[PDB]
């Protein structure tokens, strides 16, 4: 007795053509995903015949000349090594051939994509069993990252690439998760990854070429990634002088983006700004295969040291085979210079030192463009906290002053003020309990503009907004983790009156767990009436009542 | 299936003559659960109390009389590091990948295991540091001159710090040496609490982060070692009369709470939960299992009690390492995930250097592409499958 | 003087060329965003004239012939209509008109969508002012509705639809934003509009034409709203007529579908079950205005069923003009008469009646095509519970029942499951706290799956599957919202332990606060030594930690 | 901060024959921040004690010694309906769409404002229900008979339920006539209480759900009204003798907790904290504002006063509405969005029909798309822009 799920599979690929077969897929999936039992079952039954009859119906389909039976041949392959197992494993060395035969021939692109996802789902199980690393992945692979990297790579220097982007985003997001299970087969494939990728790193506004996000982030991951196939352990030492560069290049783009202000920073280090010429446009960037691709332009330089500065984050938003040395004194240096250097009020543009060549042209195009690098410096700090959680204690301190600069700076820009309200999220759970009376002054402003970015929110100064949002999300954190004794009266009523009248019950509950003192010494009243009458039958607010009335 | 292990420290000459237990061996590693096994030993060590710190990479012990801390691997089971510190160790703990030592001089010592950076905070204990807890922002350091000093880790360590550092508050309501520091796992103003035990029979429930007494117990003995359980509820104390006494804050009649009498009045603790017989000898140290309902003392005898608090008031031996157990540390069961790991350790130095931190760097999926839901989803999504068919016959 | 990113948008615009422009594109809305201040500003100064050139750029690049042109336009005017207020709003006359002509003209389709947003935007900005409505909103609605319903007309039964079914969900989407603001406009183009959505309702499988799902939603949607433009106050009649008619062709469907089965199910609203003719594959539908499409096949039928299903729960998910007529009762009849057909155990095709003229390859597509119809009925009821509340409270006991047979005859399927956990995890915080003994022991098999489901996926028995998510919210409400007097100890000890080998922290602050009494009238330890162990610094502790406060 | 309001009923005839203030109106409604104004009127009721209930949408006011309760549309402005009962009402509440009512006859009665259906309960009490309260999951019915009765909602409420309904606890160790019933914000089967008042000068704090009596107070003398305050730490009661007292739970003595003493002793409380003169009168109803620091009284004089409970000044007069003050109903200062809003009622009608819910459906994006995104975000989304620069110049 055969499941009705299989019976129904094999009779709709029985009778339906192929032709229409791709509009049967979704049901066919699902019907497959239901034949756990007969497809995992080891090899008489008709479970059994019908099992059989239903992988030669797959291999026939994958091996016709049908590109839509190509198509329904690769969701079976997909849905039956998810469903069935180590069976379903060992029984597909030629549907592996046969999907990178699909890539090879001219089939159209999602057929391409599918392929490749329902490849490296293979490549990824089979690194469970030892064995069939070495009978199936190690001689098929060096043959499906060839055809990747033909697909992917330039066919002429005065020809544009013929597969589209975000087909070279499934591509690199292929490679950068075999690199970390397959190095020693892919190494010899590493240096046709590195000339590939080298446009999306940090791609500008002189490139002509709208470069996808999630490309630039796949290509960023892969060329990180890609010190794992470095010979003779050369991981950390290639990860290293990586970074470095990546350093040295925002160094030498912050040059010429940052001609214009004369700059009173001073590195730690050791690195020296170089002379700039006054005379014409910012350029930077060159031929070379090592260095980014050449860009012109203030504003392209700004892009440039971005994308640089979200590769200096991908570098902690990626892990390592080995442990690496991390230049966390370069980069608070780097960042520190590029935090120095703040867009004005209205009207100090006379107070901030400029250079007397540089045009009223190129210095608005400046500071316009600060902002956004500044945010991109924001994220960086974000993910090295995320990354090295209480080692970022020693970083605590020059990231709030660079923080509170940067959002009093651009205090107008909802992007920066949300980033800002993460970071001080992440840095006031880090190390904020205790902060003395000074930093806990100046990161007033930044508790006065989140409290009236939630009740603008609220309605009792709108909808739901990400600044709204994170600003919700730190409004408990200044109860829990800052010192309660070193903020003025007036904030502490602020906090309880915008916790009030936005309702949010973690503030709510950190207001009553933390009561406030002043020099005086009078009880200031608690917010508990307003948390038991909003929310009534909360378990934690009902700890509370019974607690903090006793 | 969940496994409770916990590491052993000995110090000191063997006193039996016994060929089947190694001389040379001072650290063991056991399990407690199911039964009582030695997993593994570690070599040339002795120990003393308080010197010993354990994390899922490694275990730092201090030894007696040298300046040194051995450093072995747990993950390659072997000794890693012979580290040399500039002062004698008399107390020794770890948070996070940050030794913090306390010497007989009076100072201590933060080292940074990863990035190799060694801070070391003036002298403000006239004699020698005794004991030391630690929070993520606080360091309690109570020593022989009767005084404990609370520190700001973020204030203590920093980039390009030359102010001299200097502690927050200091705690000398005491009249003794203060033999043992506990501190509760809350980071709050309002609900943080210490309880310290001191030689003049005394303990002391402390408001760290404010400078407020709480509470004062005295015992018939002056208490060796401490440790509260787990969900804050008590205190397990030893005596040197080979006591063993708890202390419930919230009972009948509470310690702590609302229910609690005035701070000025002090508390006398004379009904013991339980005692040994002097051939063990009085609690060295103690420390209490993960569901809390056990806990492990060690005595200078050699031999290892098991505490069933509900169960049996008497101790039941383990075994005998032939040596004076002078550490007991315990390791929870379950894996926590940590962003890195402390494969190797950079050894302490004095040199100018870039701030670099030295770690592995592990996968934790910070980055999500719409890749990855094809890729983890049984079988494709319905909207990219339809999105895929959708593409494929369109032209 | 002059903001620096409006210098920058000014210089830019006149420099580049208009067909790298849509390359330009996100720098320059971003620079109009952050010039937020003298575009509000009512209309020399260097601020107002460059204001007066951008507008004038706009307006040229409004009209130019220029597709690269229009586009760069359409993304300006959507940036200062979202940051220029209500002087945008009145100086934005003729580019109503331009939107309409760039819709009129054959332009690329992504422009073409953006220009149908901005102008949803536009209109539902211009709503809030009465004058302008009346000043221009009134005579440009007709055009545009009547370049979208030629957009999306079907030109004839031979002739496909020219515009992908991408570009008429958006068409749909917008008409549904605008039906609403604007019924007496929409009234006279309300009849093209059900005749152009009439094959995205249910599509099956028998009309060769993918129909995407965001599609389905919002034609349903709108053909719902549509009964804001019932004149004469006929909103509320229309509605109740519309869904009574979707019950109907439900319960006619399932006729079709459940030939092969007999039903003990007997009405308690009035409906019969007609009988239907046992030879040949099962068949329905229409051409007439009323109908939906026709289809012929049970696998068709079923995927009707499941569209009409999820077309009844749009009603509950679509908001309503005036005061309607729910009819519960016919809802409640049909769920049952649905739920009442179950998946067997293995091996017991003759444990359910079946006909016997009807083919065995009918019934094992049947068999398989009814837990899809179980899992939208539960959605339904879902969504039905999420619109009522409390008032939902006396249909608890049917519910809890289906969702209880469901998940026994279909606990294999990962789907039914998670669905079954959101229900429960629904009815149980409505109605959950006063259930009697029978209730939590037909309960309990439920509780058993769920715990499996997160003790698997915690590895105690890998990614978080999202039936183990759903069972994961669900753990928490067991301990909130279940009699624990009525609960087997056994249960209780197994809830326990996959909370704690789960590290959900809800779940263990729910038990530490809805202990367990056993027969003796002891209450079981507390699990917070675990709580406080695995989560030392969370509010869930800091909470319990408030005797301390002081 | 906030704009409270409150609404009044006033029952019998007026006792001064000459008055700004209308003979005809029966029912007002102030604002009592930041000052006092009669923001709306409602003409024509006679609402005796506990009889009335206020909705977002609706007024529900019972009549004296009539099977009649008046319903006036908030949002109208006029009255809606004069819906008839098969008894008179001596009690009515209203939780979600859900009206209470306790008869004269013993009987329990739920009507449905948005389907129409009048659940009865057979008469269990024996004489007429004085008092109800209503949980999200149980109904208290207090009578004259000494008897509490326990319902709960889902078995009252159930649609093809044909058997008789019966209570499921009976809380009776009073001994005369239940005057007042409250119930902590609670739900759970052991963190909840509801509090009692009966003419034998007693309240009793039970736990409802399991029919412990968990302390029993006496008053000097018998209980008109309580109100908890909004921490449920104190019980606000009315007596005979013209005094409001205050109980307070958990103070310096716990009356509920650890520290109280056994059910079975008694507290006995007699410091006054308000007293008004004999012309005033003892307060017919009572009342706590939102924030908790106000308190108000209805006299059946006619005078509404204002009671400072933090600082303990003297009661003010607001105004004199001529007419006794039966029922003060306060409405919370924020809006709760409600899935569902009752524009219009179903009057109670007994006839063969399928289930119907009759309300409107508000917008509130239970439904979410691409392309909401991009109306509701300020310009496009960078990834949304991206595609549609790509699309735009793909051939």
């Amino acid at each position: 007795t055969a499941p009705p799920d299989l019976r129904v599979v094999c009779h709709r690929l029985a009778s339906t053509p192929v032709d229409s077969l791709p509009r049967l897929c979704p049901l066919l999936i699902n019907h497959v995903l239901r034949c756990g039992g007969p497809l995992s079952e080891p090899q008489t039954s008709e479970t059994a015949m019908l099992v059989h009859k239903f992988r030669t119906h797959i291999t026939s389909l994958l091996t016709g000349k049908s590109p839509a039976g190509r198509f329904t041949a690769v969701c079976l392959i997909k849905a039956v090594i998810d469903v069935g197992g180590w069976e379903s494993l060992r029984s597909a060395e030629p549907w592996i051939r046969g999907l990178i035969g699909v890539l090879q021939k001219p089939d159209p692109l999602s057929s391409k994509e599918l392929s490749i996802v329902t490849l490296t789902k293979l490549y990824i199980l089979l690194q469970d069993y030892q064995t069939l690393i070495r009978e199936m992945a190690t001689p098929t692979l060096p043959g499906y990252a060839t055809a990747c990297l033909q697909l992917i790579k330039p066919p002429a220097s005065g020809r544009p690439l013929k597969v589209p982007l975000n087909f070279v985003d499934t591509v690199a997001w292929s490679l950068s998760k075999l690199v970390v299970l397959y190095s020693t087969t892919m190494r010899p494939f590493s240096g046709q990854i590195k000339s590939a990728l080298r446009p999306y790193i940090a791609p500008t506004s002189s490139d002509n070429v709208v470069v996808p996000q999630s490309l630039k982030e796949n290509s960023r991951n892969l060329l990180i990634l890609l010190t794992y196939t470095a010979p003779k352990n050369g991981s950390s030492d290639e990860w290293v002088k990586a970074i470095r560069a990546t350093i040295l290049d925002c160094h030498t783009t912050a040059d010429q983006v940052f001609r214009a202000v004369r700059e009173s920073w001073e590195s730690t280090t050791g690195y020296h700004i170089q002379p700039v010429n006054a005379t014409g446009e910012p350029s930077g960037g060159g031929d070379s295969v090592d260095e980014l691709p050449p860009w012109s332009g203030l504003q392209a330089g700004a892009e440039r040291l971005t994308g640089l500065l979200e590769y200096l984050t991908a570098y902690f938003n990626n892990p390592t085979r080995a442990p690496v040395n991390v230049p966390l004194g370069e980069l608070l240096d780097l960042t520190t210079r590029l935090t120095l250097v703040i867009p004005p009020s209205l009207g100090a543009e006379d107070s901030i030192e400029t250079n007397p060549a540089i045009g009223r042209d190129e210095k608005a195009e400046l500071w316009s463009a600060l902002p956004d690098i500044h945010h991109a410096v924001l994220r960086l700090h974000c993910a090295i906290i995320r990354r090295l959680e209480a080692n970022a204690i020693p970083l605590a301190t020059d990231i709030i002053d660079q923080m509170v600069r940067v959002s009093t700076a651009s205090k107008q820009l909802p992007s920066v003020r949300e980033t800002a309200y993460i970071l001080a999220k992440e840095i006031l759970l880090l190390a904020g309990s205790t902060l003395p009376k000074l930093t806990v002054d100046i990161l007033i402003p930044l508790i006065q503009s989140s409290c009236h970015d939630i009740l603008t929110a609220a309605g009792h100064a709108s909808t739901a907004s990400p600044v709204s949002q994170a600003a919700s999300a730190l409004l408990p954190t200044f109860f829990t983790h800052l010192p309660q004794k070193h903020l003025p009266p007036d904030i502490r009523g602020l906090l309880d009156r915008t916790a009030i009248l936005s309702h949010n019950q973690s503030a709510m509950l950190a207001s009553c767990l933390h009561p406030y003192r002043d020099s005086r010494g009078r009880y200031y009243p608690s917010i508990l009436p307003f948390l038991v009458r909003r929310f009534p039958r909360d378990e934690s607010v009902e700890v509370l009542r019974s607690n903090l009335v006793k | 299936m969940l496994t409770e292990e916990f590491v052993s420290a000995i110090c000191g000459p063997p006193l039996s003559s016994n060929t089947a237990i190694a001389k040379d061996v001072g650290i063991y590693c056991h399990t407690l659960s199911p039964s009582y096994s030695v997993k593994s030993t570690f070599k040339k060590s002795s120990v003393p109390v308080n010197c010993l710190a354990v994390s899922d990479t490694h275990i730092f012990a201090g030894q007696h009389e040298k300046a040194y801390v051995h450093v072995y691997s747990r993950l390659r089971g072997n000794q890693e590091a012979f580290v040399a510190l500039p002062e004698r160790i008399r107390c020794l703990i770890l948070i996070g990948d940050i030794l913090v030592v306390g010497t007989t001089e009076g100072r201590l010592m933060l080292w940074e295991i990863c990035t190799g950076r060694l801070v070391s905070t003036p002298a403000r204990h006239v004699q020698a540091v005794s004991c030391v807890a630690a929070t993520p922002s606080h360091v309690l350091t109570g020593s022989d001159d009767s005084d404990i000093h609370v520190w700001s880790l973020s204030q203590l360590l920093e980039l390009d710090s030359a102010a001299e550092h200097e502690p927050l508050r200091t705690l000398a309501n005491h009249r003794a040496a203060i033999t043992a520091l506990a501190v509760s796992p809350s980071d709050s103003a309002d609900t943080n609490f210490c309880v310290s035990a001191s030689k003049d029979k005394s303990c002391i429930i402390w408001n760290y982060q404010t400078g407020d007494a709480l509470r004062t117990l005295i015992f018939p003995g002056y208490p060796l070692c401490m440790s509260l359980d787990p969900s804050s509820r008590a205190i397990f104390v030893s005596c040197e009369d080979s006591s063993l006494y708890v202390a419930e804050m919230f009972g009948e009649k509470p310690l702590l709470g609302p229910g609690s009498e005035d701070p000025s009045t002090v508390v006398q603790i004379s009904t013991p939960f339980g005692a040994t017989q002097p051939d063990v000898g009085p609690a060295s140290c103690l420390s209490v299992s993960y569901d809390g309902t056990m806990l492990l003392t060690g005595h200078p005898r050699g031999q290892i009690m098991r505490w069933d608090i509900s169960e049996n008031k008497s101790p039941v031996e383990l075994a005998n390492l032939n040596a004076a157990v002078t550490n007991l540390i315990f390791v929870s069961p379950f894996l926590t995930s940590k962003p890195t790991k402390t494969v190797n350790i950079i050894k302490p130095s004095q040199a100018e250097r870039a701030y670099t931190f030295t770690a592995q760097f592990e996968p934790m999926s910070f980055t999500k592409s719409r890749l990855d839901s094809l890729l983890n989803a049984t079988g494709f999504p319905a909207d990219a499958l339809e999105s895929a068919i959708v593409a494929f016959y369109q032209p």
